[PDB]
RNA sequence: UACCUGGUUGAUCCUGCCAGUAGCAUAUGCUUGUCUCAAAGAUUAAGCCAUGCAUGUCUAAGUACGCACGGCCGGUACAGUGAAACUGCGAAUGGCUCAUUAAAUCAGUUAUGGUUCCUUUGGUCGCUCGCUCCUCUCCUACUUGGAUAACUGUGGUAAUUC
RNA sequence: CCUAUCAACUUUCGAUGGUAGUCGCCGUGCCUACCAUGGUGACCACGGGUGACGGGGAAUCAGGGUUCGAUUCCGGAGAGGGAGCCUGAGAAACGGCUACCACAUCCAAGGAAGGCAGCAGGCGCGCAAAUUACCCACUCCCGACCCGGGGAGGUAGUGACG
């Protein structure tokens, strides 16, 4: 409600292809309407649908009244895709890391140092104990 | 990191006179302990040693002017010291009460909403107050010249207007509840 | 107690071995260990003793020259297929090549040859 | 122990003209081995994504490298800890925009926007003026740029303009009185000024005093002096902050006066 | 090392020794054997040192010191 | 089958007997402990703490209100099952070898061994409970024939005492007074168990000389011989089918720095009348000591040389599924 | 535990859960022995 | 914040130490609501150690004949992708602790014209200057020689990253 | 740093120097021949002691001073103790090796494998000090590399040092 983002320190960034930018948002009492919402209601002010915007950061301020957080606007989706930090992703989900996870890789790693030769074996050597 | 106290305690613990007069700046400017008036005592102490060291340095040496003025301009932008005095030898001059005046509370009492030294750090607190558009929970504080002129209710106490929370709403329910009966 | 050659005896003593040598394998650079090999001239306590026929006589033994066990890797040096069929290197190798089908590697077979070098 | 060198190095033990911040990080980038030494080396990364602030993650720092965008040098690099120097330029293809580090008199390095036509060149001090093997004579610039077959009448503690195109030597500046120095490291970093007098002492360390564009009078190891062209003409732009040297009073006044002015 | 003890009273139990053996270093643990069915405190016990130069000074010192109105004796176990 | 693991003893087991009233597992070691747990929902009933050396061998009675344990500590104790607490001891001067209950609960059989103060002789103590204590206590003993006995259990109707000897004899015995009746010679090794059927007329049999067999009560003929490779530490014959149940023995074992994963000792299922395999099921770490079935034959339960014991839940398609050739004729 | 498995637990599953699966597949004909060295 | 005050006696003035007193750094007692910052197995055994884990690594691009997977695309060597293995590099760095050592370590200031240095960065990349051209015959240049892994098969060992 | 209840010391197994050579990444009594008889001390040497790592730094003091420094950073040193060595530009390396010594482990008795003053944890010790957790996303390091691996390091938990 009775938002407005303001654009603080904004780049054009031609080399990353994107638009980098602060996003500060007042509000009347209550700090902070959602993440997907501000990345519908930039959407519309650069053009270029909420699915391409990432945004990020976020800390209510005391009181009320004014929330500062940060967004990016990728002009392309593969440009978004192509400088990529996984947390950013995580963020809201689309795509999210290894879950594998840890000592899994561990244990498999040291498997393969007992022998010479023959993968599947220490995969099969790693598997057997769930302990 | 690093850390460090923000407070002196003195070489002699029961000097009675001096506990009396301790408990006297306590009732006139409303603290809590005398670890309050302790916490101004180091700032006083340490404003003092820096002047006199200025003081006793060569004139017009670099250093001297340089940290005189900023010594100066920040003892003026908190409304302590006042610049048509505006030098080292009126600095020493300055005692504990010149500090609390100052203070946020003294402020709130002085115009607004407090009746009293008491009321007045209850009222900032329990965040009845914004200092601009920023509420500030800390009643000693020490605020600015020209700070002293947003001093005014918050949007968070329903009071002087703002959201309702759950005590304005209580008393509400004291006319329908406690005289609704239900 | 692996034998190798050069231990002797018909004891068995502790060498450290050094890569390039059979009873170690390689588990770090610059790393020997010292262990255990046993005599290169037999005494009657080993639990198997490798052999290699060498010449054949007239008659057979089942598992051994009856039945027949071959191998699907060619050479993939130029210069020994080359030789084989006395076909100049002027002209390369040319088709004679060693090349095995695979079946149903994929949803088809295929037919591999090695990649040449030299 | 001590087997060998550290790859390593830890924040809060870094050169602070670097400008990085305290112990809110653990690690420094730390240089690269290159044509320059470590202390007086800004990392690329930290010209790239602290001062033009164009990541915000590591991550992307490696991928912005491997995009090869950026030529250090008229060269094409993808080092992500680049160990540029003095008077190195730093050009970004993608934006047409060369940058030259060069220090602030306040001792930071400078963001000193260069036009294409002054980033064709530097001008690189010898170090070294070697007869070489074979009686081929050789340069040797401080940023240890070997050029063989050198202009045969130049001495010791002359510019050269290298040229960043075509490589080797583009004419030369001689070494004489008056010409423009910029002292760096020490107690008069990033001080522009002329020579004045050259004084010479037999045996190690000689001293050469200079006298700054204010008029203010110092000496400075030879060692310290770096000669960046002809006296009295200048062949690139003055860095912010002056360039020269400022009191601590008048930068206060600049400071409070820019400030809350712009917008 | 392991060091034996022998003339243990039965009002003599491992927090008795305990505090008796540490001017000779600090033990590691002090075992004794009881049997409740007869008596408390059997006769023996073994003590255990960390370190070698600990359980030898024990050994020498202990062997002609009373405790309890009795000479205890200490040897190498 | 489904089996699952219980835990609660350190050491080898040494004897499993289930109740008559079948919902509970008793299994003792050579720990100071005996654990007793629920057989129809594997839930630990509570331990038996008090014994001061290994209990080779405990039993429950008919009631459910009495266990009795025979110790290697020259003792024979009765333990109040419903409290957990020992309600009666005897000293004997000899341990217990083998301890069996009769059919009707009354009389209980210990075999001393011939080495301690008491000889050769399977002792009969009278389960007499006046008051709220059962006591035990001894009014007659069997004279052994020939060499020593191992084991001993009882023949047909509780009146015959079949036993088995260390030199491998089986022998019968007119249980009122002693002594043979008639005798075998058909092993060649220690007999270390011999338990009877339900329909009380033949025994099975196991021996460390490899074979278990089924043999006749009254003849004293082999019916049935079971071979298997590996010996036999025990024997029984499982009800609510016609099968036997055996369990042993030694097996290869190579590594005791893992001993969750060489599971590698089976109970194996061979049919009474054809004398085929039906199964192996694996599960034990080491030899099977003992095999124990639940007198429903709902459940059989195996205890291993690791030093646990498995409860193995049946389902309906393992009572309806026969080998072919068996169904068939 | 200093004794039995009735102290300090009560006896019960909180003496009866394991972290390792011990419930293992047998076929209910004759080939429970094949699935295992399968 | 540049301070002292209490105790020798009948009383008094001195010499004097003792006790009080504040700082602080660990320990310990007792108590303890919310907000932020974080030092923490040094002392004493640089004692002893179960188990888990802390260094690994592939680009269109050194080297694919996987039992691979997938193709129509097949011959000159032919595949797209790729477990593995060889090759090259890291493994000396990292982290930890302060036992050892008294001009030794180390700090600051100097040196290597007394020497070694992978890598990176910049130069240095046809030739025997024709053996007074074997290199026009030394005529393998449209390119030489032959063996190990992974692999396949047989195996040994109570137990080994054998 | 303390010590004279340590006043003479250094070479017969070089102590100092000359000369020449062996040797070493390279200087050099480094080592050796021959030849000299030196070198050092009351300005404390020599010897002995040391919970003696060094610095940047820390605490209190009117000023002067006094006390502290294993401990977030820099240098050096060691990884159970000794000795030797391989790889590599760099290691006399314990998540390399080899021997012995002190410790510990498996064994079928023939053998075989090992080093938490790494991170957690346990035992011992004491007046005294935390999770057998989660993650490579940050910060950086390594590699053939954006891509992988990291008890480096981040993150929470424990936490009235303060």
């Amino acid at each position: 409600d009775t938002v407005t983002i303001r654009t603080r320190k904004f780049m054009t960034n031609r080399l990353l292809q994107r638009k980098q930018m602060v996003i500060d948002v007042l509000h009347p009492g209550k700090a902070t309407v959602p993440k997907t919402e501000i990345q519908e209601k930039l959407a519309k002010m650069y053009k270029t649908t909420p699915d391409v915007i990432f945004v990020f950061g976020f800390r209510t301020h005391f009181g009320g009244g004014k929330t500062t957080g940060f967004g990016m606007i990728y002009d392309s989706l593969d440009y978004a895709k192509k400088n990529e930090p996984k947390h950013r992703l995580a963020r809201h989900g689309l795509y999210e890391k290894k879950k594998t996870s840890r000592k899994q890789r561990k244990e498999r790693k040291n498997r393969m140092k007992k022998v010479r030769g023959t993968a599947k074996a220490n995969v099969g050597a790693g598997k057997k104990p769930k302990e | 990191w690093v850390c460090r106290k923000t407070y002196v305690t003195p070489r002699r613990p029961f000097e009675k006179s001096r506990l009396d007069q301790e408990l006297k700046l306590i009732g006139e400017y409303g603290l809590r302990n005398k670890r309050e008036v302790w916490r101004v005592k180091f700032t006083l102490a340490k404003i003092r040693k820096a002047a006199r060291e200025l003081l006793t340095l060569d004139e017009k040496d670099p250093r001297r002017l340089f940290e005189g003025n900023a010594l100066l301009r920040r003892l003026v932008r908190i409304g302590v010291l006042d610049e048509g005095k505006m030098k080292l030898d009126y600095i020493l001059g300055l005692k504990i009460e010149d500090f609390l005046e100052r203070r946020l509370q003294t402020q709130v009492f002085k115009l607004g909403l407090a009746k009293s030294i008491h009321h007045a750090r209850v009222l900032i607190r329990q965040r009845h107050i914004r200092v601009r558009k920023q509420v500030v929970n800390i009643p000693s504080f020490i605020v600015r010249l020209d700070s002293q002129k947003h001093i005014d209710f918050s949007l968070r106490s329903p009071y002087g207007g703002g959201r309702p929370g759950r005590v304005k709403r209580k008393n509400a329910k004291k006319g329908q509840g406690g005289a609704g009966a239900g | 107690f692996p034998m190798k050659q050069g231990v002797l005896t018909h004891g068995r003593v502790r060498l450290l071995l050094s890569k390039g040598h059979s009873c170690y394998r390689p588990r770090r650079t610059g790393e020997r260990k010292r262990k255990s090999v046993r005599g290169c001239i037999v005494d009657a306590n080993l639990s198997v003793l490798n052999l290699v026929i060498v010449k054949k006589g007239e008659k057979d033994i089942p598992g051994l020259t009856d039945t027949t066990v071959p191998r699907r890797l060619g050479p993939k040096r130029a210069s020994r297929i080359r030789k084989l069929f006395n076909l100049s290197k002027e002209d390369d190798v040319r088709q004679y090549v060693v090349r095995k089908p695979l079946n149903k590697e994929g949803k088809k077979p295929r037919t591999k040859a090695p990649k040449i070098q030299r | 122990m001590a087997r060998g060198p550290k790859k390593h190095l830890k924040r809060v033990a870094a050169p602070k003209h670097w400008m990085l911040d305290k112990l809110t990080s653990v690690f420094a980038p730390r240089p690269s081995t290159g044509p320059h030494k470590l202390r007086e080396c800004l990392p690329l990364i930290i010209f790239l994504r602290n001062k033009l602030k164009y990541a915000l993650t590591g991550d992307e720092v490696k991928k912005i490298c491997m995009q090869r965008f950026i030529k250090i040098d008229g060269k094409v690099r993808a080092d992500i800890t680049y160990p540029a120097g003095f008077m190195d330029v730093i050009s970004i293809d993608k934006t047409g925009e060369n940058f030259r580090l060069i220090y602030d008199t306040k001792g930071r390095f400078a963001v000193h926007r260069i036009t294409p036509e002054e980033a064709k060149y530097k001008l690189c001090k010898v170090r070294k003026i070697f007869v070489g093997t074979k009686g081929i004579p050789h340069l040797v610039t401080h940023d240890a740029r070997t050029i063989r077959y050198p202009d045969p009448l130049i001495k010791m503690n002359d510019t050269i303009q290298i040229d960043l195109e075509t490589g080797k030597i583009t004419d030369f500046i001689k070494f004489d009185t008056g010409n423009l120095c910029m002292v760096t490291g020490g107690a008069n970093l990033g001080r522009i000024g002329v020579i004045t007098n050259r004084e010479r002492h037999p045996g190690s360390f000689d001293v050469v005093h200079v006298k700054d564009a204010n008029g203010n009078s110092f000496a400075t190891r030879l060692s310290n002096i770096f000669v960046i062209g002809k006296g009295n003409k200048p062949w690139i732009s003055l860095p912010r902050g002056k360039g020269i040297r400022l009191t601590i009073a008048e930068e206060r006044d600049k400071r409070l006066a820019a400030k809350q002015s712009s917008g | 090392a392991t060091i034996r003890v022998t003339n243990l009273s039965e009002d003599t139990r491992e927090t008795d020794l305990q505090e008796l053996f540490r001017p000779f270093g600090s033990i590691s643990r002090i075992y004794l054997a009881k049997d409740k069915t007869t008596g408390q405190s059997k006769g023996f016990a073994f003590i255990s040192f960390h370190r070698r130069e600990d359980a030898a000074r024990a050994i020498a010192g202990v062997s002609g010191f009373g405790y309890d109105h009795l000479i205890l004796n200490v040897e190498w176990a | 089958m489904r089996p699952i693991l219980l835990q609660g003893h350190e050491r080898s087991i040494t004897q499993i007997k289930y109740n008559r009233e079948g919902d509970l597992l008793f299994t003792v070691a050579k720990d100071p402990i005996v654990n007793v747990w629920y057989s129809v929902n594997g839930e630990r009933l509570g331990t038996y703490m008090g014994h001061t050396g290994a209990v080779w061998c405990v039993d429950a009675d008919w009631d459910t209100k009495h266990v009795l344990t025979g110790s290697a500590d020259n003792s024979c104790r009765l333990w109040d099952c419903e409290t957990g607490k020992q309600l009666a001891l005897l000293k004997t001067n000899s341990a217990v070898r083998t301890c069996g209950f009769d059919f009707g609960g009354n009389i209980i059989m210990f075999s001393t061994d011939k080495q301690m103060g008491y000889q050769c002789f399977v002792s009969f103590f009278d389960l007499r409970d006046p008051s709220q204590i059962d006591n035990n206590e001894p009014y007659m003993k069997i004279p052994c024939n020939d060499s020593k006995i191992t084991s001993a259990v009882w023949g047909p109707l509780g009146e015959c005492i079949i036993a088995g000897h260390e030199s491998g004899e089986l022998n019968q015995y007119s249980a009122k007074s002693g002594e043979v009746l008639v005798n075998v010679k058909e092993h060649s090794r220690q007999i270390n168990d011999i338990q009877l059927s339900r329909e009380m007329t033949m025994f099975v049999t196991a021996s460390k000389d490899n074979t278990a067999k089924l043999f006749d009560s009254t003849t004293l003929e082999h019916q049935k011989t079971f071979r298997t490779e590996p010996p036999r530490e025990l024997a029984a014959l499982s009800p609510n089918y016609e099968h036997v149940v055996v369990g042993g023995g030694q097996e290869a074992m190579d590594v005791t720095t893992t001993s969750t994963r060489i599971g590698k000792f089976e109970a194996r299922f061979f049919h009474l009348a054809f004398e085929e395999e039906f199964g192996r099921v694996k599960g034990h770490f080491g030899p099977i000591n003992s095999v124990a079935f639940h007198p429903d034959g709902k459940s059989y339960s195996s205890g291993g040389e690791d030093g646990y014991v498995r409860i193995h839940y049946f389902d309906p398609q393992y009572f309806e599924f026969e080998f072919e050739a068996r169904e068939a004729g | 535990k200093k004794f039995g498995n009735s102290e300090f637990d009560p006896p019960g599953p909180n003496v009866a859960t394991t972290t390792v699966s011990d419930d293992v597949s047998m076929t209910f004909i004759t080939s429970k022995e094949d699935l295992n060295c399968q």
